[PDB]
């Protein structure tokens, strides 16, 4: 299961 | 033995030809099992290994939702990078990310990874401690400070120690008959005359899994790394791998050369010679 | 900043004229990701060719596997054609049953 992206660069 | 799960993201901008593309793939050890391509008509996270197809709709629908969002996130990340590096919108650029967990033989988490790149070079990486970052340049230091203040490392640490390790053990069970089964290599040596005074000895290793392998050529027991053509380990297309190593030898000296094969699916290192008979 | 691809053309199994096999063309170690790969039969493009999902290695260089079902013969010539930004011209690697 993929990780959810919580922030932008 | 040791296992791992990795995710690989690729986000590519293509100014004046279309929206940025996002491609993502999932691996258990050396076996791809899921994929997502934002360029598909109906972008969906799809299965790429048989043992993963048994998961229900909530799994496939949730992964699809996450990737659709991830694509939009890397669309924004590509724009933000233009700012940090003061680059125009005319150039094509790539962001890459690979992250995942390494299980030890005891099945407890051994290490987590999360690294990112911009146009093929290191950008920022989660250090081994899973709490701090390593930035490659001043632009990444902007990202670092934001992720420090936003306590991002902690959300990642939690994923690597938790869901990543759990799903990896889940996957390892669902497909143990292929994933926890090592396939030793089928090996042999071939002879190919180059002239009437020289020949190529090629040591073959076929149909092995996992991909990690060691092929060396010895002459009278002395390694010949400096004279060995070693090709890169390649996929066979059926989830096993191939590799060969060759040396150019003078006619008559063939039987002085030995091939040594190391692969975890082998009881013992093999020692081979050309068997002309 | 730009990495040219390594190419390898080979069959899935040791080739045996008249017996069905798979034709592979593995491109790896390249950057950026924009690459074009064709499987050739007698210099012409083979139609239904499939390829892996874009992935990359530990050094960020990309890799792809293009493949297709084929039956080797003694008359037919097979090859791989690759176009990349690092190439002034499409690079052709002929298929040799010995490599």
């Amino acid at each position: 299961q993929a990780s959810q992206e919580v922030k932008n660069w | 033995g040791s296992h791992s799960m990795r995710y690989f993201y690729t986000a590519m901008s293509r100014p004046g030809r279309g929206e940025p593309r996002f491609i993502a793939v999932g691996y258990v050890d050396d076996t791809q099992f899921v994929r997502f391509d934002s360029d598909a008509a109906s972008p969906r996270t799809e299965p790429r290994a048989p043992w993963i197809e048994q998961e229900g709709p909530e799994y496939w629908d949730g992964e699809t939702r996450n990737m659709k969002a991830s694509a939009q996130t890397y669309r924004e990340n590509l724009r933000i990078a233009l700012r940090y590096y003061n680059q125009s919108e005319a150039g094509s650029h790539i962001i890459q990310r690979m992250y995942g967990c390494d299980l030890g033989p005891d099945g407890r988490l051994l290490r987590g990874h999360d690294q990112s790149a911009y146009d093929g070079k290191d950008y920022i990486a989660l250090n081994e401690d899973l709490s701090s970052w390593t930035a490659a340049d001043t632009a990444a230091q902007i990202t670092q400070r934001k992720w420090e203040a936003a306590r991002v490392a902690e959300q990642l640490r939690a994923y690597l120690e938790g869901l990543c390790v759990e799903w990896l053990r889940r996957y390892l069970e669902n497909g143990k008959e292929t994933l926890q089964r090592a396939d030793p290599p089928k090996t042999h040596v071939t002879h190919h005359p180059i002239s009437d005074h020289e020949a190529t000895l090629r040591c073959w290793a076929l149909g092995f899994y996992p991909a990690e392998i060691t092929l060396t050529w010895q002459r009278d027991g002395e390694d010949q790394t400096q004279d060995t053509e070693l090709v890169e380990t390649r996929p066979a297309g059926d989830r096993t791998f191939q590799k060969w190593a060759a040396v150019v030898v003078p006619s008559g000296e063939e039987q002085r050369y030995t091939c040594h094969v190391q692969h975890e699916g082998l009881p013992k290192p093999l020692t081979l010679r050309w068997e002309p008979h | 900043i730009q990495r040219t691809p390594k190419i390898q053309v080979y069959s899935r199994h040791p080739a045996e004229n008249g017996k069905s096999n798979f034709l592979n063309c593995y491109v790896s170690g390249f950057h950026p990701s924009d690459i074009e790969v064709d499987l050739l039969k007698n210099g012409e493009r083979i139609e239904k060719v499939e390829h892996s999902d874009l992935s990359f290695s530990k050094d960020w260089s990309f890799y792809l596997l293009y493949y297709t079902e084929f039956t080797p013969t003694e008359k037919d010539e097979y090859a791989c054609r690759v176009n990349h930004v690092t190439l002034s011209q499409p690079k052709i690697v002929k298929w040799d049953r010995d490599m």
